[PDB]
DNA sequence: CTGGAGAATCCCGGTGCCGAGGCCGCTCAATTGGTCGTAGACAGCTCTAGCACCGCTTAAACGCACGTACGCGCTGTCCCCCGCGTTTTAACCGCCAAGGGGATTACTCCCTAGTCTCCAGGCACGTGTCAGATATATACATCCTGT
DNA sequence: ACAGGATGTATATATCTGACACGTGCCTGGAGACTAGGGAGTAATCCCCTTGGCGGTTAAAACGCGGGGGACAGCGCGTACGTGCGTTTAAGCGGTGCTAGAGCTGTCTACGACCAATTGAGCGGCCTCGGCACCGGGATTCTCCAG
């Protein structure tokens, strides 16, 4: 049994390396039209549509993870929080 | 549903690749809010541009330009 | 004899000529502003081709990928301050472990 | 906050009035009646209450009162060893008469108070610039109007969902400073007919 | 019906600095609409200093100035250095 | 020589809605700069998209989507209601 | 007028000669500049609606830039719109953290 | 001595410099120093008053800004206490040091 | 040199009153006075650069706006 | 607290498969060459107006004792989250339609550009007086310490 | 817990006072027509590609269990900063002066618009070969109980 964190940085390692998109796509493009049906029902994709929104959340998503985690060791802790989430996105500006 | 679709171990992966060592079990569930929040603008700004053309086939260059004008420049795509 | 090797450069002088007339960005457009951002968006993607080019050598690699661009702009201080509002797709990011996690 | 004896031949009938802090409101003339306006919410962002009980987009002034005498009703059983009734809301009226018990008939009747400009039709009134000071109008103009009910009773309206404009505050103000000199009925130099013949004419007709 | 991209020219200034170097398709669309960015923020840039001084005529002092702004330091220090040299060249040509 | 300036307009307005209140001349500026940066973000977003689908005529249909792009959610929707009902009464 | 043709108080004619001027497009259509003086007139009466509701509550019968800055940061949807805009001579919110407090 | 406990005294400056909206900075020391950057820049630049002032106005509001989401930080770290960290927090999130 | 020394302590402790903050640490001051002078040597860049376009030996108002303009840090009140 | 034990990871090297490199043929767009007005370059002269300067003023910067209150260090506590298992879920890959809808050409004809001419709205210049900030006394709101 | 002496902020009261609000004179850009063309609309069409479904296949999600390390509360206490008092500074402000350079007005001129011929560079299709993805075994990298 490896200590609770080391196959964790090691995931680290591996992500930061890889490039793919690492939410399943069929879940994620699902939650898309159900979005868009919000808006406006029936609406047609494009699949490089999808995929070109997928990597541009992704991107956010990762941005907001690396400036929670900065949020976190400030507060001296390694374990984030949804008030750290709330304190990224008020410096941000999104709320 | 769909926002369940975005799953608990998808969200620690994507935290991986941020680097996040140590995560909360209700991280999980704002991080659907968040998502969904950013989709919502998103999808709300391409779809206004696939109104405009008069389509309803949502293109990739459309996605481009929204995140365009949120401020989110994505390459490699159409402009 | 075409304006671009007639400049000794490799951008199209014709197309940004033709792009900053029909473009409406202004009335007139004076014959050396194409050459001049010809040259300058030469250099630019020089420079980052450059970056990029020795990130794949780094990588032991003869073909540059979007994981080279994301790490030839991201290490790149000025390119970075340049374009930090800009997303790479299938970029990935920098290796950035935080020392206080080990 | 204005204790507001109408009738003063009686003192022992009340008149309260409830004010509701409402969002800024476009208000719709009725029928040129000049008078009589429609509530709608212009737009609000915060997406206060009130807006989620309207009806469409004039608000339902009806509705309003029904849900305003459905919790009345409600919660003055709830009194204890004061003998609190509901009274009948017959006579086309703001109503919701409620008797304290012995003889003490409070007819509430909750006013919306916007703190808007006031509407056009208000622009050439509040004539107290040769009386009290243009200054003084400007101040009471910068002061909250109010909102009340009533349909329009022009034959056969019926029900209808007009406000009309409320003014007892700013006459109560100008009870309190009437004298042209400011210290009227303050100093025993200034004591006027004002309130006194007021008073006799109300008194008079009630 | 002629998407025309910078693809070509990107690919000559690539063979230009390192000839052993290759370039995928996808890397080839993020330069291009690298180029376009970038093309349309000096240009709008220009287009806005002739609207501030009131001139109708782009010319290569209004790149330059675009240039300086748009750009860091030294990288803007290189470009004003590589568009002047260019602009001499195609004067004296 | 001559400013332009859109200080009436924004002093007509106003005397539209608040009819006996005053402004300032630096709050003027601030409308006056505000006016030209608002004229400024659609005019150059209705360029852009009229730039996407390659049209060389902004319409008002144009004009409409860039406020729906650029203005967030029911602001935008009173205003396309607004300038829609002023399009429609122009054209009578 | 074209402003009294739409029943309109921003000038139509001087929006289309700023788009003329302005090099937009080459053409630009009749019911472009309707609309957009309709947009900034919804907009400036919003605005100037909820700057003399806050000069009320200030008791101030003279709109300055506090009354401004206090009417657009009071609105979330106009804080989304303006998050980024500095008003000059404006202050900010009246903003105590729930901390602080005794 | 009527000595105040250490809050009181810092609330009502809140309530002041949050209800007041004039030049915080010194004007002239700000004249200097807009003057001593420019002169490193581009000797003799002559100014307008009106930039300076439109300079200071950005600066200040900037600054304001920026204590805002030091605070933020600040109270976020279970304390009272801002310290430059928070500062280099801030600033990195918006992306001014990264 | 000194006139970034100019920028006082209670000015900054008054712009901190402004943001409402409560305590303020002995750092905070060198630190503010490297940021304010950060910003400014970006600004001033930008406005210098504006100025010597305009084959102009006076910085003016709009040229500050613009400059302002182009950091997205828009201002009103000056033009 | 240093060595060994073992689970995981990075190249080795073959396979293999499939996307970049590269010509070939067509063709619009770049390049060349006159003509034209005119925007821009240049000169000159005003004249705002920005820089230096005094000199008095007084809030305000600056320094210093000091108590207190908050930061940080330490101490235990515990559960909430990490990790490996153990199960099931469903995403994914490939195939394979059916048709919705994007793109293009082909005619068209309205709508804006452009030109002309007149006005009346828009801007500069007075000015009367009105909101605001001034002080100044007074009252309502908020603390801080002893019983 | 409650009262008392501050202490600051808000309300009312003359007095300014410079800036809004309103009239007045000009004057050029909008308005009202009138024309020409060209962008945009519309019809109709090729054909891409999305939607959906399905089978199989497997990596992955979900749940479970053991436990442990960090979050959290508390004790403690040391110092750093606020509060307050006293002490110099220099910002500010009006005021006048000097001339530097923006701004206006007129006077030319090379340069792009514009048109028109003339042809290659650029793109669409077309083969075609090295680069990237695996898949097992070497080689390395790396954490974890104990005398």
């Amino acid at each position: 049994r490896y200590r609770p964190g080391t196959v964790a940085l090691r995931e680290i390692r591996r992500y930061q390396k890889s490039t793919e998109l690492l939410i399943r796509k069929l879940p994620f493009q699902r939650l898309v039209r159900e979005i868009a049906q919000d808006f406006k029902t029936d609406l047609r994709f494009q699949s490089s549509a999808v995929m070109a929104l997928q990597e541009a959340c992704e991107a956010y998503l990762v941005g907001l993870f690396e400036d929670t985690n900065l949020c976190a060791i400030h507060a001296k802790r390694v374990t984030i929080m949804p008030k750290d989430i709330q304190l990224a996105r008020r410096i941000r500006g999104e709320r | 549903d769909n926002i369940q679709g975005i799953t608990k171990p998808a969200i620690r992966r994507l935290a991986r690749r941020g680097g996040v060592k140590r995560i909360s079990g209700l991280i999980y569930e704002e991080t659907r809010g968040v998502l969904k929040v950013f989709l919502e603008n998103v999808i709300r700004d391409a779809v206004t541009y696939t109104e405009h053309a008069k389509r309803k086939t949502v293109t990739a260059m459309d996605v481009v330009y929204a995140l365009k004008r949120q401020g989110r420049t994505l390459y490699g795509f159409g402009g | 004899k075409t304006r671009s090797s007639r400049a000794g450069l490799q951008f199209p002088v014709g197309r940004v000529h033709r792009l900053l007339r029909k473009g409406n960005y202004s009335e007139r457009v004076g014959a050396g502003a194409p050459v001049y951002l010809a040259a300058v968006l030469e250099y630019l993607t020089a420079e980052i081709l450059e970056l990029a080019g020795n990130a794949a050598r780094d990588n032991k690699k003869t073909r540059i990928i979007p994981r080279h661009l994301q790490l030839a702009i991201r290490n790149d201080e000025e390119l970075n301050k340049l374009l930090g509002r800009v997303t790479i797709a299938q970029g990935g990011v920098l290796p950035n472990i935080q020392a206080v996690l080990l | 906050n204005t204790y507001e004896h109408v009738k003063i031949s009686a003192p022992n009938e009340f008149d309260v009035m409830f004010k509701l802090e409402v969002p800024r409101i476009q208000l719709e003339e009725y029928s040129n009646t000049r008078a009589y306006y429609f509530v709608k919410f212009k737009r609000n962002p915060k997406e206060n209450p009130l807006s989620q009980f309207l009806e469409g987009e004039i608000l339902s002034a009806s509705k309003m009162l029904s849900k305003f005498r459905k919790i009345i009703k409600e919660e003055i059983n709830d009194i204890k060893d004061t003998d609190v009734i509901m009274k009948r809301k017959r006579g086309g009226s703001p109503a919701v008469t409620l008797l304290i018990s012995e003889k003490i008939s409070v007819d509430i009747t909750l006013a919306l108070e916007s703190k808007s400009s006031w509407p056009a039709s208000t622009q050439e009134g509040l004539r107290i610039q040769n009386w009290l000071s243009a200054k003084v109008r400007k101040q009471l103009r910068l002061k909250p109007f109010y909102l009340v009910p009533k349909h329009a009773k022009e034959g056969n309206g019926f029900q209808e969902e007009t406000w009309r404009l409320s003014f007892s505050h700013i006459e109560k103000e100008i009870l309190n400073n009437h004298g042209k000199s400011k210290t009227c009925c303050e100093n025993k130099e200034e004591k006027c007919c004002r309130k006194d013949c007021l008073k006799l004419m109300k008194y008079l007709l009630e | 019906s002629r998407k025309e991209s910078y693809s070509i020219y990107v690919y000559k200034v690539l063979k230009q600095v390192h000839p052993d170097t290759g370039i995928s398709s996808k890397a080839m669309g993020i330069m291009n609409s690298f180029v376009n960015d970038i093309f349309e923020r000096i240009a709008g840039e220009a287009s806005r200093l002739a609207h501030y001084n009131k001139r109708s005529t782009i010319t290569s002092r209004e790149i330059q100035t675009a240039v300086r702004l748009l750009l860091p330091g030294e990288l803007a220090k290189h470009a004003v250095s590589e568009g002047t040299k260019a602009v001499t060249k195609y004067t004296s040509a």
